[PDB]
DNA sequence: CGCGCCGCAGACTGTCTTC
DNA sequence: GAAGACAGTCTGCGGCGCGA
């Protein structure tokens, strides 16, 4: 119950006036998210794209309009991918097993008057040859499962189930065991040539594709995951007397934070500016925690830094001006030591590589 | 009235005798090789009464006016001249403010130098801004010192508020202050930075140096080097180099004055100046004493050389220049510098872009066939859940066979192997804390940048080395002039100069960017833009040091007048301020003033980043720069000088008729109306006519003609020879400068070699260096130039005296000349701008009448008697309707045009309503 | 003139084949390809780096897609105004403060009643009245410099000053497209008119501490567009007469080019190079470099055409792995800006690319 | 007018470093 | 022992501004 309040206080979530209940956050009726939440969502989307899009060789992204052009807020991105597949077959040089994925905002209805809420979801439509089409979907059933262990503190929370229907012979559904309850965060559906016939009125020549030097109709496997809901579930799994969220460093909005205390004001400001510039140039996100004249307490500042998904806390004191050593504290280890100013960038790079490298 | 123009001459009632022989001579001279019969459209006759003339005639009237204006300052100068003074004190004080010493060096905390004569030299710490750093003054009684207050810890307050040194009491008489260039000390005063007029007037002993015992800069170079071209070499012993030590040596044979060895003020820091405080103050007092002694030796000599009170009254004026400004000055400075940097980096980026495109040539071996950019080295150096099959460990299995040559060797010259040598040299060395990609060490000064973005016609001997420099750049071993090029370059012996024979180097080749057969490659997109970028940034690259850090003092709310307050545009957070130009009066050998930044052309043209400097010189709210450009001041002065010397008529010589009959619009004006028609080009033939008249020679005119456009030596000589036909045809004696005439250079030469009397209008001597009695200059251009220059200076003095008299007898506010290059702006407040325009017109009428009276003839034409248009604007621009480049437009600023006026005297009563 | 064939071949544009200039500029296009999305993401990241994190007292802010006070949002300024109170509260009442946002906004477009989406970047700056003009000048200045960089020919980019109907000065930024000058950004300085319109109940709480005394804040809204900025970058990058050397190249900046590096395999036919290329692929992604899997495609028999297409997508570097990589490792490297052949060891290549990108970003 | 710092540009260069 | 790097070294040609 207090997790939402903590997230809102630390800029992890937006105001709770419109989305006080978890139902609004789960659906698209939530009143936005804080800058920390926006950063976390962007990092999660980038990591998912790198693992699914950039990591994959035959997979290239796609873009679908937020509104439906028609022939009304958009409900899914599969239609755009299916429409663009006609050109992508020739452009990709008969990429029979290739697919198109996109992470974007889609509108869903919530219901006196039923409203429309926008939520961020990642939809991937993959064309596969029929002879192993379902098997290709099974391959995703592994790869998506890998994402379940990509950043989740407890991989056992994620679960998978098999479902069938008239439209799709084989389908996979992924669920996350949130503290409130189990919620479906990923779904899979393997549609055949019926969708191609509906979109293409007898376009067998265009629908047929080159696979293994053979003309084969591509079956479309659509995998839809909840980017916002998935991020919320991962954040909840990260949390576990002290309320500290051990968020994944890769998806953490801020990696390191700069502070000023116990030293010259000009020297501390110069050191903080240099550290921020180095982090920006090196691609390391640095929280601009300096320029604070309050100085309430060290414990309060440490708690605020830990609650803000900060991988580590950096404090600059007279030791930095004396021998270049500043206080470095790791939230996960609950330990503090002295680290060199020059070695801070190397340590951050090593930590990022270790977190990214499984 | 209506005779040949003219008017009902209110001055000099009676007489007005024409002269039968005189008028016949004038008519027969104008008819022959001229056009005396013209439509002569009359102007609407002006029916107004002039202000009463106190004197019997104009000359006596202005003599009395200038005497009334200059008597207190003259008696103050004489009072300090013969005052008895003790020697310097043994030691100086250390308190703030002013101190006096006097009896046995008894320090007393005086708050004000309450006496009407001072020298008051000042020294500043150049490294620590433009703030004052202490000062030594010698009032006639008991010496004086001032403390800058910047020697005390803390108190780092910028914006120049209470930073300058007080020199005037609250007035709850008048003052005079001397100095070498006391314009430099007119700042650091805190009372001269006031919008209201200042009762104190200043005298530069360098102004007197150039007035009496001065040197032309062409002669100053000879003086400092020796400290047809062979001179008599006597004039060096009677003039000095405009330096305080040198002028002290010249004017009195005492122990030599010594420059500071360390030069702590020029090159030093505040603390080091504290360390050498007593020695620096001693040297400053030595400088003040030398200034006082040379002033004592000069003032009687100056007065006997420039005795007419009007010239000294007007020299006291023009040391009271005042350029008001606001926060828009800082905004323009920041915007111009930012645009300069932005365009510099844009041009650098363009250069790297064409470098990349050139490197792309060799992929298809297309650089060899390139008619340009082929002379470089251009050479290439030959240097289900299954994991991966072998993971990334194969990377660790590759490694190297130790061909990396460690880490130092590959980096500086070997980095990026196989690239062309020019690219490799241009690339920053990999062993650098700050590496930048591409050929980022590519500037304008290199030999590669001209090859691309400055191609033009691919100058056939512009292969550099040996003489290098510009070569043919036009048409008329092999490939002396060939479009295909691929020149052998065996030796610079091609058909043509093949070197820099002329060798002209004075900020040139920028005017040739506009057309002039000097262009970039149209094929590229960023090539011509880079040339355009250089064209726009050139002038700011030249003048950003001067234009920035101008010693601008921002007046606070209290220092501004009540005319600014209780105004529609009053208050507001914009910092009002002012700039005293630090204009050195009589900066040239002629009494023309000099200021390298404010008294310059500064056309404010488009396609120039630094332009609009004179623009947005904004009168404060409630004030307008009511000013006029004297309609062809130098040309009219030469014309009337020729008119009175020959037949006493304004239409005697064709120069006089052309000056006033011609008009800019559909008329035969001398500049851009007749010079272009008889000459070539436009707006440059105007400069040619301004140069040939006003002091120059035929070789100078020819050289300027080659500077204007491309022409051969023989063709230029032929053009000059044809030009002398119908021109003055100078250096022809036994005529009574003879020949076709149509331009009287006889008056200038005749008055030049006329011993101590040297100026017609106000009787002012030139110098003891170029005068005829001691020596005879080999080339007489300096003195003939001086005649017109000092006549123009006396014109300006006459306007200043007349305007001061009109502003005193009639309550006209503002009273602040902004005189620049023959134009005068006066900043004359609102609800007086039409009254001030009438005052300007009456002042021009009286000044031209005085010129005529003292120079030979009585009548004055109406075509010249009045200003064509008295510009009443809120900023200083060449025209009321003008625009600038770096901003969107002046209308984006607060400038809203104005009213040129002219014949629009709706406020006919010069007196207040 | 008609360079949209390049966008047709390489998916930098939407799915529709017929893309007139009006169709692209109207903001009602069907969408973009992967390259366009990557380019726009690069633009947003560059803007965030240049504006928010580098300059203090600037924090990103979020706005909902609908305004309950249910219609699609037209401007991002309202969302910043709603969150202004909390954003000023978390800071120590510093009147000079900034807010930033980037998001998709739907607008009504009338063509002869459609709704078109456009990506808007909003910067809302609260300043004292005395510093309003100088801060506005700084904002339009460094925004103009930001536009000039990432542009081969930044003369086409420009700014203009103008006066609003209410008497408030402002500035509008433009790009000179070949068909005509088109707006990209606008700047409006307001005397907290909209802030008081949203919160007219009390004025004391809306004040900020400029020092010992408190004054009413003055707002400045800088609103720019990125999809049109994307098309402007694509048009500027493409370049025609008298060169005697025509090569279709899209010189997109290294900072925002969609694909940075390309991988490939030579003829061989020794095989086994796919594993080396896969390892190099992983080494490239683990540091943040986007790679084109160019080694899957085969039966081309022409490297020149492959390099031409890779240029058309603005791929900064092309890396080719041949049989001489397993021993005496030397991958072939070709640079987009300069078609130069280089031989480089497998190690230090990733760091070379990282240094190249960082140095291009710096200058 | 013009002249000596001044300031980069371009070429030289004796000596350090590597294979 | 032979070749490349390098941090100095000399010359040149724009240019500025002087001199309290």
């Amino acid at each position: 119950e207090a997790l939402l309040e903590i997230c809102q206080r630390r800029h992890f979530l937006s105001g709770s006036k419109q989305q006080l209940s978890r139902d609004s956050l789960l659906s698209g009726c939530h009143p936005g998210f804080g800058p920390l939440g926006v950063e976390l969502r962007k990092n999660l989307a980038a990591e998912w794209w790198t693992s699914v899009v950039v990591f994959r060789e035959q997979v290239f992204p796609v873009d679908a309009l937020h509104h439906k052009p028609g022939p009304k807020l958009r409900e899914n991105l599969l239609h755009g991918a299916l429409e663009h597949y006609v050109n992508c077959l020739d452009l990709v040089n008969k990429r029979l097993p290739y697919g198109l994925a996109q992470i974007g905002v889609c509108f869903h209805p919530v219901f006196g008057v039923k409203s429309i809420g926008e939520k961020t979801e990642a939809s991937l439509v993959w064309f596969t040859p029929p002879r192993t089409s379902n098997q290709w979907l099974d391959f995703w059933l592994r790869h998506r499962l890998q994402w379940w262990r990509k950043f989740a503190m407890s991989p056992s929370n994620f679960s998978s189930s098999d479902c069938q229907d008239e439209e799709g012979r084989k389908g996979n559904k992924l669920y996350y065991n949130f503290p409130w309850g189990k919620e479906l965060i990923e779904t899979l559906w393997n549609l055949g040539d019926h969708e191609l016939l509906h979109m293409y009125p007898g376009n067998v020549s265009k629908l047929h594709g080159r696979d293994g030097r053979k003309n084969v109709v591509p079956c479309v496997l659509s995998v839809n995951g909840d980017l916002d809901r998935g991020m919320l579930a991962y954040l909840y799994d990260s949390f576990q007397h002290r309320k500290v969220l051990k968020l994944h460093p890769c998806l953490a909005p801020i990696k390191v934070a700069l502070d000023v205390g116990r030293g010259p004001t000009l020297e501390l400001r110069q050191v903080c500016q240099g550290l921020f510039n180095e982090l920006l140039e090196n691609g390391i996100s640095v929280w601009p925690g300096y320029l604070e004249t309050m100085q309430s307490s060290l414990e309060q500042l440490y708690s605020k830094y830990d609650e803000m998904s900060i991988l580590f806390t950096v404090l600059v004191t007279e030791t930095t001006l004396e021998n270049g050593l500043i206080h470095l504290r790791s939230r996960d280890t609950t330990m503090k030591e002295m680290m060199h100013i020059s070695k801070l960038k190397d340590f951050l790079i090593k930590y990022i590589s270790s977190a990214k490298n499984v | 009235m209506l005779s040949r123009g003219l008017h009902e001459q209110i001055f000099g009632q009676g007489g007005e005798m024409p002269g039968e022989a005189a008028v016949r001579r004038s008519v027969e001279h104008l008819q022959k090789h001229g056009l005396w019969g013209q439509p002569a459209v009359p102007l609407p006759d002006v029916e107004l009464r002039l202000p009463p003339l106190y004197g019997d005639n104009l000359d006596q009237h202005f003599r009395l006016l200038a005497q009334k204006q200059s008597l207190p300052y003259l008696e103050a100068a004489n009072l300090l001249l013969q005052a008895q003074l003790p020697p310097k004190p043994p030691a100086w004080a250390w308190a703030e403010g002013w101190t006096r010493y006097g009896p046995e060096g008894e320090a007393v905390p005086v708050a004000i130098p309450e006496e009407r004569a001072l020298v008051f030299d000042v020294e500043v710490c150049l490294a620590e801004g433009t703030c004052p750093t202490l000062a030594v003054a010698i009032s006639p009684s008991a010496w004086y010192s001032w403390c800058s207050q910047r020697l005390v810890e803390e108190r780092y307050s910028w914006t120049s508020q209470l930073s300058p040194a007080d020199l005037i009491p609250l007035e709850v008489q008048e003052q005079l202050v001397v100095g070498h260039n006391v314009s430099f000390d007119r700042a650091h005063i805190r009372e001269q930075y006031l919008i209201q007029g200042s009762r104190m007037r200043f005298l530069d002993t360098m102004s007197m140096h150039m007035a009496i015992s001065g040197l032309s800069s062409f002669q100053r170079s000879l003086w400092i080097a020796a400290k047809p071209a062979i001179s008599s070499w006597d004039w060096l012993d009677i003039s000095s180099v405009n330096s305080l030590a040198e002028v002290h040596r010249l004017y009195v044979g005492g122990p030599p004055l010594e420059k500071e060895p360390r030069e702590l003020f020029v090159k030093g820091t505040m603390k080091d100046i504290r360390e050498n405080f007593q020695d620096l103050m001693q040297y400053c007092a030595q400088d003040v004493w030398a200034t006082h002694e040379v002033f004592q030796q000069q003032l009687p000599l100056f007065l006997e050389r420039c005795p007419h009170p009007v010239t000294l009254a007007g020299m006291l004026e023009m040391g009271v220049s005042y350029l008001p400004v606001n926060q828009n000055w800082e905004r323009y400075l920041a915007e111009a510098q930012g645009t300069y940097e932005e365009l510099q980096r844009e041009m650098k980026k363009s250069l790297m872009d064409l470098a990349n495109d050139a490197c792309q040539l060799l992929s298809g071996e297309r650089y060899k066939e390139d008619p340009w950019l082929w002379d470089l080295e251009w050479d290439l150096q030959e240097f289900s859940e299954e994991e991966e099959f072998q993971q990334d460990v194969m990377a660790r299995a590759c490694l190297q066979k130790l061909k990396g040559t460690t880490e130092l060797l590959p980096k500086r010259p070997q980095h990026l192997p196989g690239h062309p040598g020019w690219y490799r040299k241009l690339c920053p060395r990999l062993d650098d804390p700050a590496w930048t990609p591409g050929p980022s060490l590519l500037s304008l000064q290199m030999r590669v940048t001209p090859k691309l973005m400055a191609l033009t016609w691919d100058g056939f001997p512009l292969h550099y080395s040996e003489r290098h420099g510009w070569g043919y750049l036009v048409p008329g071993p092999y490939n002396d002039v060939d479009i295909p090029g691929c020149w052998f370059f065996k030796l610079p012996h091609k058909d043509g100069n093949s070197c820099n024979v002329g060798s002209p180097f004075a900020k040139d080749f920028l005017p040739k960017m506009e057309d002039g057969t000097l262009q970039a490659g149209p094929g590229g997109a960023s090539g011509p833009r880079a040339l355009e970028i250089n064209k726009m940034i050139s002038f700011w690259r030249n003048a950003h040091k001067r234009i920035s850090s101008q010693m601008v003092v921002w007046l606070p709310r209290s220092a501004l007048p009540r005319a600014v307050i209780r105004h529609p545009d009053y208050d507001e957070e914009g910092l009002y301020g002012a700039i005293l130009p630090q204009v050195v009066t009589a900066g040239t050998i002629t009494r023309r003033a000099v200021e390298p930044t404010w008294l310059t052309a500064s056309n404010a043209r488009p396609d120039r980043v630094g332009s609009e400097l004179k623009a947005m010189v904004q009168a404060p709210p409630g004030y307008t720069l009511v000013g006029a450009d004297v309609d062809s001041q130098e040309l009219w002065i030469a014309a009337v000088l020729g008119d009175a010397h020959f037949a006493g008529m304004h239409g005697c010589t064709a120069f006089g008729w052309m000056t006033l009959q011609g008009r800019k619009s559909r008329g035969t004006d001398l500049h851009s109306k007749t010079a272009t028609t008889v000459g070539i080009s436009r707006e440059h033939a105007k400069i040619f006519n301004y140069g040939r008249i006003y002091g120059a020679g035929q070789p100078f005119a020819e050289r300027l003609l080659m500077q204007f456009n491309h022409r051969l030596t023989q063709q230029e000589a032929a053009e000059k020879a044809q030009q002398m036909y119908a021109a003055t045809k100078g250096l022809r004696w036994y005529r009574l400068k003879g020949g076709t005439e149509s331009e009287m250079f006889n008056k200038l030469e005749s008055i030049a070699t006329s011993d101590i009397p040297r100026t017609p209008v106000l009787g002012c001597c030139i110098s003891r260096a170029l005068e005829p009695s001691a020596v005879q200059e080999e080339f007489m251009t300096s003195r003939v130039n001086w005649v017109v220059q000092s006549s123009a200076v006396d014109y300006l003095h006459l306007m200043l005296v007349a305007m001061k008299w009109l502003f005193e007898e009639f309550a006209i506010d503002g009273r602040f000349c902004i005189s620049i290059h023959d134009e005068v702006r006066y900043l004359v407040r609102e609800e007086d701008r039409y009254r001030a325009a009438l005052a300007l017109q009456i002042t021009n009428l009286l000044t031209r009448c005085m010129f005529a009276y003292k120079l030979g003839l009585n009548d004055l034409p109406q075509s010249v008697a009045f200003f064509s248009a008295v510009d009443i604007d809120r900023c200083l621009r060449k025209e009321v309707t003008m625009d600038c480049k770096t901003p969107s437009n002046p209308t984006g600023m607060e400038r809203r045009y104005g009213i040129p006026q002219g014949e629009a005297l709706d406020i006919y009563q010069i007196i207040e309503l």
